[PDB]
């Protein structure tokens, strides 16, 4: 179902 | 399809542990039962592109990233959609995204993580 | 954006040459100025996903296929959308798919050519 | 643009 398709995207942070 | 990518909180630079935890996917949906998911970079580095390579924004570094063993157990099935291989799982469901394979030194940076997710009947 | 991908006719098996036309990438757009185009397969072999590997439907064997070496010196620019490398064309455009790389002897067979194309601004 | 993005297929034959 090529319609309900969705690319997603978030930053991941490794602090020091 | 409802989708959440969740990064977790606490994440340190230096040795991490293997198969540590980076992010959540949550997937939701009233009416389909399935969902394909793929990652999407410039380095995919396994055939159904659940394994693959992140660039720190900072420092141009690489981490290897992808669903953990335990989510890449309760797939369904892989597909076949014009050629390229999903992993498919239920919906209403969670997976784990986590840094892959042997313990990695992360350098400290911003990763940003894309995937693709797709509906199946 | 309205597209059409459209096969060469008269594809012989055995040794073909150098950069053999295989299809025609047609973008046209009303709106838009510019479009992405990325290869879509389980083994993208460049950083643009400009090349990749197609296999036969039949026989599972490999051939290369990629935006011929023209075509890539037509682009306007390399973008990064979500980290990801999308060489950028004009759209109202066509673009070659060929055999990648020195000649490929070629196994008689359907291989499927997959593409993502997206609209720039 | 992400909602003009597409993904298109066709099938190449090479014949004997």
């Amino acid at each position: 179902l090529p319609n309900s398709e969705q690319q997603k995207s978030v930053d991941i942070v490794f602090s020091s | 399809l409802t989708v959440s990518l969740i990064p977790v909180s606490g994440l340190k630079a230096g040795k991490n542990a293997p198969s540590a935890k980076i992010a959540k996917l949550v997937v939701n949906s009233t009416t389909l039962k399935e969902f394909g998911v793929r990652g999407i970079s410039n380095n995919v580095v396994d055939s159904t592109g659940t394994a693959w390579r992140v660039a720190g924004k900072n420092t141009g570094k690489e981490i290897g990233v992808g669903l953990s063993s335990d989510s890449l157990r309760r797939s369904d099935s892989t597909e076949k959609w014009n050629g390229v291989n999903w992993m498919t799982f239920n919906s209403n469901d969670t997976l784990d995204i986590v840094l892959t394979g042997p313990a990695q030194n992360v350098t400290a940076d911003t990763y940003p993580i894309t995937l693709d997710v797709v509906g199946y009947q």
